[PDB]
């Protein structure tokens, strides 16, 4: 459960892991489809939250 | 389908000055590296069917 804990903080990194987890699937698709630099998606669980003062400080 | 990337000009800056050391070699003249930034930027707003690699190398 602490690897699996260590997945969400995580999610596309995990560099010491034996099994295939959900969200080692999810990368590829964000790998193969016109995904860029770091987004959202690779913000997970720590940027997507970050996003309404994001925009604050481009749009007022 | 591997998606190829545009190469995002600020990294073309990066290509090009990793390359500092094979054009000045090539030919001998010194290049300043204000032009070098410049080479890629103005690059940008005004050529369209060239592309960001093609453009920032073609031109040195």
């Amino acid at each position: 459960k602490e690897t699996v804990a260590y997945v969400e903080a995580k999610t596309h990194n995990a560099m010491n892991v034996d099994a295939v987890y959900q969200e080692h699937v999810s990368y590829i698709y964000l790998r193969d489809s016109g995904m860029p630099l770091g987004s959202l998606s690779f913000e997970s669980s720590k940027g997507a939250l970050k996003l309404y003062n994001s925009l604050s400080k481009s749009i007022i | 389908k591997i998606l190829v990337e545009p190469p995002s000009v600020d990294m073309t800056v990066k290509i090009l000055r990793s390359l500092k050391s094979k054009y000045e070699n090539f030919y001998g003249i010194n290049i300043t590296d204000k032009a070098l930034v410049a080479a890629a930027k103005i690059s940008d707003r005004f050529i369209k069917d060239r592309y960001l690699p093609d453009k920032a190398i073609d031109l040195l």
